[PDB]
Parts: structure tokens; C-alpha cells; sequence
RNA sequence: UUUUUUUUUUUUUUUUUUUUUUUUU
RNA sequence: UUUUUUUUUUUUUUUUUUUUUUUUUUUUUUU
RNA sequence: UUUUUUUUUUUUUUU
RNA sequence: UAAUACAGGGUUGAACUGUGGGUUAGUUUCAAUGCCCAAGGCAGAGCACUGGAUUGGAUACCCAGGGAACUGUGCUCCCAUUAAUAAGAAUC
RNA sequence: AGUUCUAUUGUGUUAGCAUGGUUUCGA
């Protein structure tokens, strides 16, 4: 009982600090500037799926990310279609908190890339361009 | 706009981590003839405060492209007057839609240089800049590929 | 028989080095009963992608050179290995001289009509 | 690698174009083959079988086009 | 040493030391 | 475990020839 | 927590 | 399987030659994989082997570890034995 | 059928090079 959609390990370390406290800042002390570009790199797999945010205005520096274990989904429930959909919602909801509107989308595979795209358009996170760079082997 | 350029020299100071590494920087020549008074002349006010006083009195006559340049230049002579920059916060919020892409880049530099951290205005400016940049595609090691 | 070689220099290559390089090469030619044909230059060339050569750095462009010669067929291996050891030279190739297709007798009316 | 820009188009419409791009280059087929090790003997027979089925599909695809084209126009050819 | 993202009164301007180490706003 | 970057070592069939178009030119009675 | 399975375990990381 | 060196085969043009041939031991080269021996190593894989599953009563199926085997001028042809199940001439 | 000459070369052998899946490193 008492289920929570988060990471139990991180919840135990809570001490009342606000959000975005451990993230490093810049010289000016601003977490993010109005002039910036983002490109989320999504990687799919059989059981789990990861999607981290990469900032192109900071020499490709990561800001935050999420996984199946950060939404309260474990065991075989991750293989279900809801696991991908829930992860996308968290990214879209968290995007509005930082103050970003337009974020690019990048992925290597096309297997679990349908639930994430649909969830982004249901909150406000739009899509400006789609990038696909499959690193297919060039040798036997 | 041109005064700041004259009083600026590009140098390559040593890096913070590795002293062998170099990073290009900017150094501005100090001015010792703009802050002092002029008791001899009738106008006892200095040359710097006089420009600011007239600018705020006739802000409406200036266009958007003509406003960010003048504000960006005042902060480049070490003008630590947060009250001066706090008058334009209400004027800019009501005219955010009429702001060009160049205007965004010419206004953030001013507040940051003077150590004026404003979250209610910087949060709104982020959306405007991204919306304008919604029609330009740029890739890595190739540049801008598709524009509009 | 006749042979051709295309050498791509770097930005870090002065005129001093180019003269030295060519002089060294001529030694081998003469050794094997040969003679130089002609030396020409092609100027600078833009590179499609960045070149990452170890212990050399990263470059985006270079100076393309061309020189024709003739010697024994066994001299190709000696020449090829010498270029690789020398600095400045990031990429090179040796192409045999053909009868019709060549950079000597056939250099006009390529792109036009 | 493929890159597309969204301009006055819905995300769903744009996403339908990149999906078909992989089929031409067989991106999906090559991705799965490398994941698992396939014996050389199996590839010997699989490579030959694909050279007889695919050609037949092209001929049948053209036949279906004539049926749809003629259905909307009626008429019929004969030994005239 | 390597350069990442932009504009057009100019060859101009910001950033800079490896990231990420939490849901509902 | 994900992302990013800048030069160590082993290995070398992904792309590139084709509607099987000679009198169709060839495979074995019957069920 | 990660990986893996129809499902699960072993194994690995420790502010 | 881009470049270069050595030497073969196939298609077409000229010259020369003027029946040179088919099959082939008491013969001679090459010949996948496995095994003996030898050389070896610092990648990607895995037989044997106590390393986490079985059953409606027995198991190698599904993960992970794992010191044999994987480049040879050699010893050497057991097989589902390498481009159909005839090496040649005549009738299109 | 065979020899010589000429055009043609993803057929045998071949040490350095370029690119790439995996792997490896973190002033």
C-alpha cells in the first residue's frame, strides 16, 4: 500500500530542498537563459526506455532525465505500452516548470517511439524537427 | 553603439583549469571623463546621467530596435543603478509581442552585466526567442540546412 | 612506365617544406633510372568532413598538389612509405598515368558543354 | 541519416514520412540481424529465396493498379 | 589544444573547468 | 545503467552485376 | 535502482 | 571487394599455322569442418564444468560465468564430395 | 584448335592507408 509514482531511493534523501537544487548553474547564476536550444535524445530497448534532455547551447550538456523506475512502474509492467506513455508525460510536465517551449526530438530506433511523441502534443511540448541517425554497421 | 567597440580589446587570458590552454576574452578600457561633474558649465550634471534622464523622459518616441541598443550601451560603462533599469520592466512586458529576435539578444546582456536578476521577465523572454527560432533547422558540423 | 601522385598538404605547410619534400623525392627517381615530368599546383581545396589524424590535430582544408614522374615499377612502394612518415602530408594517393585520360593532354572543355 | 523539419504541418503527418524512409534502406531489417548471430549456412538459402519472391510481388502490384483504374472508368479491351 | 549555438552598421555578440544523482504546478 | 568527447588494440562481403527475353533452346510414357 | 524472463532469480552500483 | 606490383582466364581485329584431336594407371597438384603437433595471447563468441528454477514427477529448452577449438607454405580427404543427375560428335 | 601483337579486368597473391559495428579511455 501507499504507492507513489517516483523513486523510493531518492525520496528517502529528501530534506525539504526545492526542485533543481543539485543541478549546476552558470557564471551568471541563471539556471537557464532565454536564448538556448534543446534536443532530447531518446533510446529504446526491449524492457526499459530512457530519454534525457541535452542542451545544445551548453556544449551538449545534460540537464535531467527519466526512466521507467522514476514513475512507479516495475516488474513486467515496464514492457507494457503504458510505461512509455507515462515517461513521456513526466518529461512534458517537467518541461513547463523549467520554462522551455520548443524542444527537438532525436532517436535511433523506431520501436518504442510512438507513445512518447503522442504524449508531448497533449500538454504543449511541440515538435520542431525530427532527427534519425541510425548507426548501421558498415562491415560484416 | 560604436563607443563601446572603440573601448574594447580582445585578449587571450589563461584558462582557469589549465594554464597552457587559452580562451579569447574581452577587456574594456576604463573611462575617467564621463562620471565626474562639470561645475564650470551651467549644467552641473555629468554627461552620463544627462543621457539617461532624456532617454526615460521620451521612451515612447524610440522604437523597439532603437531602445535595446541604448540600454545595452549604458550597462557597458559600469552603471550600477538597479533603479534605472527597474522603470522599463512594466513597459517591456506590455510590448513583448512587438519585439524582434535581435531585440532579445540586446536586452539580456544589460541586466546580467549590472547584476539585476529578474525572473518574471526572463521567464517570458525564453518563449518568444524559441518561437521565432521555430522555422530554422541547423545540424552539427554542417550549419543551417533548411530555413523557412 | 609513367606514374602520377596527388598529395594533399595542410595549412601548417610553408613554401620551405614543399621545396624540400619534392627534392627528396627526386632522389629516388634518379636511383631507379627515372626522370621527373612536370610539377603543378591546384591550390586549396575544401574538405567534405573534418580530418582527424593522430598526433597531427584536426584540419578542415588543405593545399592540393600534383606532380608527374616516371621510374621503375618497384619504386612505387618506396615512395609511398616515405610520404607517410613525413609530417604535413595528411592524405595521398598514387594513380597510374593513362594514355587518353590524363592531366597533361586532356585538361580543357570538361565542365563547359 | 535522415532529418526533417516541421513547417505548417501536424506532428503526426510528418512522423509518417520518416517511418517509411527506413523501409527503403532496410534499416529495421539490418538492425535485428546484427543483434543475433546467424549461421553462414542459413544465409546461403535465405539470400537465394529473396530473389524469387520479391520480383513476383512487383508484377502483382501493377495488376491491382489496372483493376482500380479500370473500375472508375468501366470499358474493356477486346480483339478489335 | 578543440571549438558549440546565433545575427547582420561590418571580421559582430553571449556562454566556457563533465554531465545526469525526485512525482503533482 | 543513459548522454557527450579528441589520436589505444583485434577483425573486414552493408552499399555496387538481375523482369532468366534464341525456334524459349531441352528432364524422365502411365496414376 | 539497473539488466534479464512467459514469470522469477542469480550478478552489479552505495550519497 | 577503391590505389600499386607479379602472372593467368574470357570477348573482338590482323598475321602465322595447314588435322594439331575425344577418353585416360603401375601417375601427379589442389581441396570446407574436425583431430595430433607447432606458433601463439591483452577484442567479439562458447563445449566440458554445482550456478537459480522447474513440471500433470524428474532436467542440458530460457539468463550469466567459463584455461579446448577460430589466421598454419606442414601432417591430411572420412561427409549430404563445392555450379544440377553425361567427358565427346550430329539434328535447330 | 594453337602462337605473336593491340583493346578490355569485382580471377590468384600482396606489406603500410581510408571508413565502420563491437570494445576501450576521461586535464
Amino acid at each position: 500500500m501507499r504507492t507513489l509514482g517516483g523513486h523510493p531511493r531518492r525520496f528517502k534523501l529528501m530534506g525539504g530542498r526545492p526542485e533543481f537544487h543539485h543541478v549546476d548553474r552558470n557564471k551568471n547564476g541563471h539556471i537557464i537563459e532565454p536564448t538556448d536550444k534543446f534536443q532530447v535524445v531518446i533510446t529504446t530497448s526491449k524492457n526499459n526506455v530512457h530519454a534525457q534532455v541535452v542542451n545544445k547551447s551548453r556544449a551538449y550538456r545534460t540537464i535531467f532525465g527519466s526512466f521507467a523506475g522514476n514513475v512507479g512502474i516495475r516488474k513486467q509492467a515496464q514492457q507494457g505500452t503504458q510505461c512509455a506513455y507515462r515517461i513521456g508525460q513526466n518529461i512534458a510536465r517537467k518541461c513547463r516548470r523549467l520554462g522551455i517551449s520548443q524542444v527537438e526530438i532525436k532517436f535511433r530506433r523506431i520501436m518504442r517511439v510512438n507513445q512518447l511523441l503522442q504524449a508531448f502534443t497533449a500538454h504543449g511540448l511541440g515538435v520542431t524537427a525530427i532527427a534519425h541517425e541510425p548507426r548501421l554497421p558498415k562491415c560484416g | 553603439k560604436s563607443l563601446v567597440k572603440w573601448s574594447a580589446t580582445k585578449s587571450p587570458q589563461p584558462h582557469c583549469k589549465r594554464k597552457r590552454w587559452r580562451e579569447w576574452s574581452n577587456t574594456y578600457r576604463p573611462l575617467p571623463w564621463l562620471h565626474a561633474p562639470r561645475p564650470e558649465a551651467r549644467d552641473t550634471r555629468p554627461l552620463l546621467l544627462a543621457v539617461c534622464k532624456q532617454l526615460c523622459k521620451r521612451v515612447h518616441n524610440f522604437s523597439m530596435k532603437e531602445l535595446t541598443g541604448m540600454l545595452r550601451a549604458i550597462a557597458y560603462v559600469d552603471f550600477r543603478e538597479p533603479a534605472f533599469f527597474t522603470v522599463f520592466v512594466n513597459y517591456l512586458k506590455e510590448r513583448l509581442g512587438e519585439m524582434q529576435e535581435e531585440d532579445i539578444a540586446n536586452v539580456t546582456q544589460a541586466f546580467n552585466k549590472a547584476k539585476i536578476e529578474e525572473p518574471h521577465l526572463f521567464s517570458l523572454m525564453g518563449k518568444r526567442y524559441q518561437h521565432l527560432q521555430a522555422n530554422v533547422m541547423a545540424v552539427k558540423r554542417r550549419g543551417v540546412l533548411v530555413r523557412r | 612506365v609513367f606514374y602520377e601522385t596527388f598529395v594533399l598538404f595542410s595549412k601548417r605547410v610553408q613554401r620551405a617544406d614543399i621545396r624540400q619534400l619534392l627534392k627528396q623525392q627526386e632522389a629516388l627517381i634518379t636511383k631507379h633510372h627515372g626522370s621527373m615530368l612536370a610539377v603543378r599546383d591546384l591550390g586549396w581545396r575544401k574538405t567534405a568532413f573534418r580530418v582527424i589524424k593522430p598526433r597531427q590535430g584536426i584540419f578542415w582544408f588543405g593545399r592540393l598538389f600534383y606532380f608527374s614522374f616516371g621510374a621503375n615499377p618497384a619504386a612505387i612502394t618506396e615512395m609511398s612509405q616515405s610520404l607517410q612518415s613525413t609530417n604535413g602530408v595528411l592524405r595521398h594517393a598514387t594513380v597510374r598515368m593513362k594514355k587518353r585520360h590524363n592531366l597533361m593532354t586532356y585538361n580543357h572543355h570538361i565542365h563547359a558543354r | 541519416s535522415c532529418h526533417r523539419h516541421v513547417f505548417r504541418a501536424a506532428p503526426a503527418a510528418v512522423f509518417a514520412s520518416v517511418q517509411r524512409w527506413g523501409r527503403r534502406n532496410n534499416v529495421h531489417k539490418l538492425t535485428l540481424l546484427v543483434q543475433t548471430y546467424e549461421k553462414p549456412c542459413v544465409k546461403r538459402t535465405r539470400i537465394a529465396e529473396e530473389k524469387a519472391y520479391y520480383p513476383r510481388w512487383f508484377y502483382l502490384r501493377y495488376a491491382t493498379e489496372v483493376i482500380r483504374y479500370s473500375l472508375k472508368h468501366h470499358l474493356r479491351l477486346g480483339q478489335a
